[PDB]
RNA sequence: UGUUGUAUGAAAGGAGAGAAGGUUAGCACUCCCCUUGACAAGGAUGGAAGAGGCCGGCCU
RNA sequence: UCGGCCUCCGAAAUAUCCUUUUCUAGCAUGUGUCAUAUCCUUAACUCAUUGUCCCUUUUUUUU
RNA sequence: AUGCCUUAAACUUAUGAGUAAGGAAAAUAACGAUUCGGGGUGACGCCCGAAGAAUUUUUGAGC
């Protein structure tokens, strides 16, 4: 279910390895993960280009007028601002947070 | 997905793109006839029937 | 899992003179007596009880004596609950094996009968 | 049992009657709970086997289907005199495995 | 006035049937065969090999 | 006014190869620590149970 | 360590419910407030409490 330590360390090692398409060679050295749920885990949260640093101002400003733009729609706005969508989605929501004081 | 190899040189690489792109018509001309046999009853086989689903 | 190993052992061959081996692995047995985790220290308590009956009360009252009256409590009453498994099982055996105390100044702790010469 | 810390045994001035194990208790000691080498007889105290208690299980309480030895190496170790080796309390482990199917089923 | 002019199947005794986690599906490239009336189809996908350079060995 | 379709065989499934005999086939020659998850491990650790709780209402089976 | 077909598979990579007890890392919280009394400890740890103008030079005894 959830990813523990060393499970992590694992998909890391097994994606440098084996690539980004063999996601069923990658599920056979866990316990009790399907290939699908391997594939989430790299591209959410293990992948080296996510970028797990302070917001600058410039990419706030974008997120702004993005979410202005299009309402709701983060997997579209993500990749304008090179963020996760989950990340985009907790940064917005703590700035709008922030305004209401 | 978007296919580019940076060193390579271009006569290789026209060479490449056309016999990809003849490929490509050989595999969809394929799939546009069998589709139609699947429709019509021609075909009873069931691989034929899971290859062109794939191609589809 | 060697402790376990060694009570089953040490049982075995009482009676036939294997003093030796058991007296060698009392050696290493031995300083694991201070050891916390609850499974090893049943453990080695089983072992102490399985070589009680294969080497004697003696050497097993020979090798708590420094540590009864030691001061730190944390030596004392892992020594002092040796001691006691000792004398429930052989307490008729330990008459002849006790140390010999002096007599302080108004106690007497010499048992004189034994120091009876014929 | 030498598996759970929290049961007890009885330890009262045993008696004249003669200590039995269920079918699942069957071939194992009472002290240490070995399978090998039944070396003597166990006896249990008089309140031990007083009244519907007469022929239960002494390691577990179920109903007794044959008599129950102290193996070898208790009885050189004379675990054998130490009292009646009736288990006086269910303890944690019994408890808890009730109470968990109870909820399940 | 003899002898290695070879093969098939069986029995006995051994080995054990492709897929960079497991269970498997196949169609071919070369050259070696077997069943077959075959320009068909099978025989484990029929079986067996498969990067470059130098003299089985060495280097990337 | 009439109107009468077919019938079955094998292969793709229980491999293949080696060694010695047996049967037969075919040939060819020769002038440290607080507070949190996790990982590993230990104990022949267990796989539900039926064993008067009868206690309670001004409450009591009628010649 | 060989090319192709529906990434060849529109196949799967399983592992119940609990009892008692350990080991290892990740993560995480603090650094010098000095001495005295008391708690504690084999001993420390630790814990509880308390508190540049003055005789040899440059801020004059000079008038
Ligand atoms: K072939
Ligand atoms: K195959
Ligand atoms: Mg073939
Ligand atoms: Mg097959
Ligand atoms: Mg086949
Ligand atoms: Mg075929
Ligand atoms: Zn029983
Ligand atoms: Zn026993
Ligand atoms: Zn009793």
């Amino acid at each position: 279910g959830v990813w523990r330590n060393t499970e992590d360390e694992i998909l890391k090692a097994a994606v440098m390895k084996y690539g980004k398409n063999q996601w069923s060679r990658i599920a056979s050295l866990l316990h009790r993960k399907s290939a699908k749920q391997c594939k989430a885990r790299w591209y959410e949260w293990l992948d080296p280009s996510i970028k797990k640093t302070e917001w600058s101002r410039e990419e706030e400003e974008k997120l702004l007028h993005l979410a202005k733009l299009m309402p709701t729609q983060w997997r579209t706005i993500a990749p304008i601002i090179g963020r996760t969508a989950a990340q985009c989605l907790e940064h917005y929501e703590f700035l709008l947070d922030k305004a209401a004081q | 997905i978007p296919w580019k190899v940076p060193g390579l040189p271009t006569p290789i690489e026209n060479m490449i793109l056309r016999y990809v792109k003849a490929k490509a018509d050989w595999w969809t001309n394929t799939a546009h006839y069998n589709r139609e046999r699947i429709r019509r009853g021609a075909t009873v086989d069931k691989t034929v029937c899971k290859k062109n689903l794939g191609r589809l | 899992t060697a402790s376990a190993v060694v009570q089953h052992m040490s049982l075995g061959v009482y009676g036939f003179g294997c003093e030796d081996s058991l007296n060698h692995l009392l050696n290493y047995v031995w300083p694991n007596v201070f050891e916390t985790s609850p499974h090893v220290i049943q453990a080695v308590m089983g072992a102490l009880e399985g070589l009680r009956v294969a080497i004697g009360p003696c050497r097993m009252l020979q090798y708590c004596l420094q540590g009864l009256f030691h001061p730190a409590r944390k030596v004392r009453d892992v020594y002092w609950k040796i001691y006691n498994s000792i004398y429930i099982g052989s307490q008729d055996a330990l008459i002849a094996h006790y140390p010999r105390i002096y007599n302080d100044d108004k106690n007497t702790y010499i048992r004189y009968e034994l120091d009876y010469i014929l | 049992a030498k598996h759970h810390p929290d049961l007890i045994f009885c330890r009262k001035q045993a008696g004249v009657a003669i200590g039995r194990l269920c079918e699942k208790c069957d071939g194992k000691c009472v002290i240490c709970d070995s399978y090998v080498r039944p070396c003597t007889l166990v006896r249990i105290c008089d309140e031990c086997n007083y009244g519907s208690y007469q022929g239960r299980c002494v390691i577990c309480g179920g109903p007794g289907v044959s008599d129950a030895y102290y193996c070898k190496e208790c009885t050189i170790q004379e675990k054998d005199r130490d009292g009646c080796p009736k288990i006086v309390n269910l303890g944690s482990s019994k408890t808890d495995l009730f109470y968990e199917r109870k909820k399940y089923g």
